[PDB]
RNA sequence: CACAAACGCGUCUCAGAGAUAAUUAAUGAUUUAAUCUUAACCUAAUUAACUCAUAAUAAAUCCAGCCCUAGAACAGGGCACA
């Protein structure tokens, strides 16, 4: 019984992943030249909890969504309380989303690698490499 | 219909009694504009 | 004045309409009082103690008069 | 144009103008005599 | 002059958890840290945050005791 | 030597607070203090600041009559200006001498 | 009054002018000897920029102002009438005598600012980046100074430049 | 008045609500009284040591009235603290970007520079419009009156008014408006 | 480059809207002509700043011990299947 589905509009913005960095290949096109590519692998990624539009931003929704599994023993109270009311494993990371009023998708509801399609451009935010003082 | 006390307070509950309050000492001739005690010689 | 009525004078009300009667209590001096002046650099300081004499009074009643014109 | 003090007609057909909150001489016939109020 | 609105709480003082085992009077507290406690109650009572946090030992001492009262 | 000077102060300072308090009970009546003082003055009641303050906020009512005495006066001063100048005193306006 | 008309009937073009009947000056003014229409009904020195139904009697049907020749007001009275009706134009009075515009009425912009007593006009100020300090202030004019004559029932002089 | 002790002073020592319209009124004829309040210069009870203060509700502050060309030479500036943080910002721009800034500013710097003026601008709401809360209508008391009179414009005056007054000059019948 | 890393000489990425100064043009009155207007209404072409859309940050209250591409200390991320 997932949320309705509305057709695509201008303007509208999807959701992103929370996916871990592999490491570079290289790789070369048709031209000849040479490019090196980043391996980003998504591991689990699941939609964890959905904000009103007037609750967070008063403009666009936000779709929060967790990182990989990690073990059960080594969180806090509360956050293993949020997990077992949804019914998933705790999540390493938690990023929050701006998402479109038509592009709102149900809590609990699994993303895969292929909601990216080739061709298209993406945008990276992680922490740096701390190289201390 | 006519006003024969009345007291302020923190909430309505507090102010109400306090509204009695007044009203007893008007009725009972004890204010505090009251003639005050005569200490004349007799 | 009283709570219904209040009289003004023109400055001041006749000895008729008006009496006030007060008791003297207390006669004492007041707390050590003290008055210093001081000029920097020029070794000036003077410092004095005053004691001012007081009187304490009470008023016992305030009678109006039914004399009115 | 050319900021001046003073205002002058060069020649008679310069009109003044108050545009901007400041006058103009403006030339129709020679665009040299545009003159500017400082 | 307006009525008196006496049942204004009506509900709220007087609530009936259940009609088969005794009312409870649980306060549900959070104890917020130092931090959300202050402004709390600078929202509450219409004040800024500084006067909420307490003072040193030195102020704290040379309070009089006994303040002269009057009336 | 501060507590000199603030000694001297004293007697400003309060003198100071009492003109607010006069201030905000002869406005809470619409009338300025500049127009409640001198047009008292002129009904020849001599009362000081101190007492004014007293009365502003002990004697709500008694305050009232001096602000609506002060009032009346002025009304008749600008009624004289206004006319002739051969007006006979106002019935509250006119100067009792004693001698 | 008068009206130009101007019609098309088949490559043929008619202009004719036709009379609107015109109201006339009230009958008794309190002062019939003056010469000028300002001082002849005692307004002299009495009128400010919101007096609308004053200025509303000296201004064309598109806001623009009637020459002095036909008014015969003076020209001392002239100038101040003028600056009058400038500053009703800005203050936000007067708004049935703007030109009618129904191209330039839908596109709406930024709200309007309500002001008054505005001496110069909105495009030709400069903001004051430095003020200065007291003995050399750069003062924000208020009002014009060929009201400065008017009457005052207070009596303080008005204050001009603020 | 035959009070208790307790009741007494704390009548004596209310918090009042006041509502101030903004329609059309200036900023600082709007701050002149609006800071006599949040002092509490009103009371005959006031003490700069007293915690006496009245909460002053201001609505409709998007159209309060520059007088003069106050909306384009008067100039809000401040700076940032780091190099080159200057911002000298217009009354009009910044009107347009925070509609309550203007009337917020004027009566900062009305109220004495103590330590108090924090505490007694709490105590200050503002509101660009008539959009109230409930809560904050339910607290007011009296609305204060305008302290400058709105003008009324030409379509505002009744036809009865238009016939009063006199016709000033009689224009000749042949000239085109 | 004699550490599982660091590093350049190597590789990658880098942006929309509003807004203006001088100046240019339309409509038009004081001055029934004309005239960009510290005359009104509407409207046009137009420096850089600047402002903002937008993006980043987001869970109150396991934490002894060990590990860490986290780190001066203190903090922070892992320790279920590894
Ligand atoms: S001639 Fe008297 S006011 Fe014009
Ligand atoms: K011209
Ligand atoms: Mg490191
Ligand atoms: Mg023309
Ligand atoms: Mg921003
Ligand atoms: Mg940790
Ligand atoms: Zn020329």
């Amino acid at each position: 019984e997932p949320w309705p589905i509305h057709p695509w509009e201008p303007g509208s913005s999807r959701v992103g992943l929370i996916a871990l960095k592999l490491g570079m290949m290289p790789l070369w096109t048709k031209d000849g030249q040479k490019h090196v590519v980043t391996l980003l692998q998504v591991q689990d990624c699941h939609v964890l909890k959905y904000t009103p539009k007037e609750n967070h931003n008063g403009r666009m929704a936000a779709l929060t969504v967790g990182g990989k599994t990690v073990s059960h023993f080594h969180k806090s109270a509360s956050i293993l309380e949020f997990y077992q009311e949804l019914g998933l494993p705790p999540k390493q990371k938690v990023k929050i989303f701006n998402v479109t009023e038509n592009a709102v998708i149900k809590p609990g509801t699994p993303l895969y690698a292929a909601h990216f399609r080739p061709g298209q451009y993406v945008d990276v935010t992680a922490k740096t490499i701390g190289k201390g003082f | 219909r006519k006003l024969i006390a009345e007291g302020p307070g923190e909430t309505v509950l507090v102010a109400e009694e306090e509204a009695a309050r007044v009203a007893l000492r008007k009725l009972f001739g004890f204010t505090e504009n009251r003639r005050p005690w005569d200490y004349s010689k007799p | 004045g009283a709570d219904n009525f209040t009289l003004l004078g023109k400055p001041l009300l006749g000895k008729e309409l008006v009496r006030v009667e007060a008791t003297v209590i207390e006669k004492t001096e007041s707390w050590p009082k003290i008055n210093m002046k001081f000029q920097k650099r020029k070794n000036y300081q003077r410092k004095r103690i005053t004691v001012n004499p007081q009187t304490v009074l009470r008023i016992n009643s305030i009678e109006i008069a039914p004399c009115l014109c | 144009f050319k900021t001046k003090g003073v205002l002058k007609k060069r020649c008679r057909d310069c009109y003044l103008v108050k545009r901007r909150g400041r006058w103009f001489i403006y030339c129709k016939t020679n665009p040299k005599h545009k003159q500017r109020q400082m | 002059t307006k009525p008196i609105p006496r049942p204004d709480p009506v509900h709220n003082i007087e609530e009936t958890h259940d009609l088969v085992l005794k009312t409870r009077l649980e306060e549900k507290g959070e104890h917020l840290e130092q931090g959300p406690m202050i402004e709390q109650l600078s929202k509450m009572f219409f004040t800024t945050k500084h006067r909420w946090y307490p003072r040193g030992q030195y102020h704290r001492r040379r309070r009089k005791p006994n303040p002269p009262k009057d009336r | 030597v501060k507590c000199t000077r603030a000694r001297r102060l004293k007697k400003r300072s309060l003198r100071t607070l009492w003109i607010n308090r006069i201030t905000a009970a002869s406005q809470e009546h619409g009338l300025k203090y500049p127009a409640f003082i001198i047009n008292l003055i002129k009904c020849q009641v001599e009362l000081n600041r101190k007492v004014l303050a007293d009365l502003a906020i002990y004697e709500p009512k008694t305050f009232k009559s001096l602000a609506a005495l002060a009032k009346r006066r002025r009304e008749e001063g600008f009624a004289a200006a206004l006319g002739d100048g051969k007006e006979p005193d106002g019935i509250f306006s006119r100067v009792v001498q004693h001698r | 009054f008068r009206e130009v008309v101007e019609i098309l009937d088949g490559k043929t073009t008619i202009i004719e002018g036709r009379i609107t009947e015109t109201p006339q000056e009230s009958p008794n003014p309190p002062n019939p000897t003056g010469q000028c229409p300002i001082c002849r009904w005692n307004l002299k020195h009495k009128y400010n920029y919101e007096d609308v139904l004053l200025l509303s009697q000296f201004i064309r049907p598109h806001g623009g102002m009637l020459p002095r020749r036909i008014t015969g007001l003076c020209q001392e009275e002239h100038l101040k009438i003028e600056e009058c009706v400038k500053m009703a134009h800005r203050a936000g009075l007067l708004p049935n005598h703007r030109p009618k515009l129904p191209e330039g009425f839908v596109p709406k912009s930024k709200p309007r600012l309500n002001r008054y007593l505005t001496r110069w006009s909105p495009r030709s100020v400069k903001p004051i980046y430095n003020k200065g300090h007291r003995w050399n202030k750069v003062r924000m004019p208020v009002g014009s100074p060929l009201l400065k004559d008017n009457v005052s029932y207070s009596g303080r002089p008005l204050l001009l430049y603020h | 008045s035959s009070f208790s002790k307790a009741p007494q002073q704390w009548a004596t020592f209310a918090r009042v609500w006041y509502l101030l319209d903004g329609k059309m009124q200036p900023p600082g004829k709007l701050a002149a009284m609006a800071s006599v309040k949040l002092q509490g210069l009103h009371k005959p009870v006031y003490h700069q040591l007293s915690d006496c203060g009245d909460h002053v509700v201001i609505m409709n502050t998007r159209h309060i009235a520059f007088s003069g060309n106050k909306w384009e030479q008067k100039v809000y500036s401040s700076h940032t603290g780091y190099p080159g943080g200057f911002r000298q910002v217009t009354a009009a721009q910044l009107h347009q970007k925070d509609p309550v800034a203007i009337v917020k500013l004027a009566i900062y710097g009305m109220l004495p520079k103590n330590l108090h003026r924090r505490t007694m601008m709490q105590r200050l709401h503002l509101f660009p419009d008539e959009d109230i809360p409930e809560d904050i209508l339910k607290n007011l008391v009296e609305e204060l009156p305008q302290p400058r009179k709105v003008p009324r414009r030409l379509d505002e005056y009744t036809q009865e008014e238009i016939e009063a007054f006199p016709r000033v000059w009689s224009p000749p019948e042949d000239y085109r408006l």
